[PDB]
C-alpha cells in the first residue's frame, strides 16, 4: 500500500506543509497575544492599590 | 513534558528559543569548543527564556 501511495502521487508532502504552516501560525498567534512585552514582571508585593 | 528528547545535551541555563521543541523547551546548536577545554560544537536543549 505504501508503494501504491508512492506511485499514486505526492500529495501528503503538501498536506504536511499546510498543517505545519497551521501549527507555526498557532504558535505565532500565541506569541502575538500573550508575549507582547518581552520583559517578565514580578507580582507587586506592595499590594496597596 | 512533550516527550523524550534523545541526542541533545539538556542544559539548565536559560537561552532564547532557536528551534521550538514544544512544552516550553527549545534546542540550539551551540559552540562548546570554547567552553570545555577542547570540546565539540554540539546540540543543546533547554527551557526557553520568556
Ligand atoms: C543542572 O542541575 C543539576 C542539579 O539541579 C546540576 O547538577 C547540573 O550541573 C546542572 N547543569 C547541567 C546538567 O548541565
Amino acid at each position: 500500500c505504501s508503494n501504491l501511495l508512492l506511485q499514486y502521487g505526492s500529495f501528503c508532502t503538501q498536506l504536511n506543509r499546510a498543517l505545519t504552516g497551521i501549527a507555526v501560525e498557532q504558535d505565532k498567534n500565541t506569541q502575538e497575544v500573550f508575549a507582547q512585552v518581552k520583559q517578565i514582571y514580578k507580582t507587586p508585593q506592595i499590594k496597596d492599590f | 513534558r512533550a516527550g523524550c528528547l534523545i541526542g541533545a545535551e539538556h542544559v539548565n541555563n536559560s537561552y532564547e528559543c532557536d528551534i521550538p521543541i514544544g512544552a516550553g523547551i527549545c534546542a540550539s546548536y551551540q559552540t562548546q569548543t570554547n567552553s570545555r577545554s577542547v570540546a565539540s560544537q554540539s546540540i543543546i536543549a533547554y527551557t526557553m527564556s520568556l
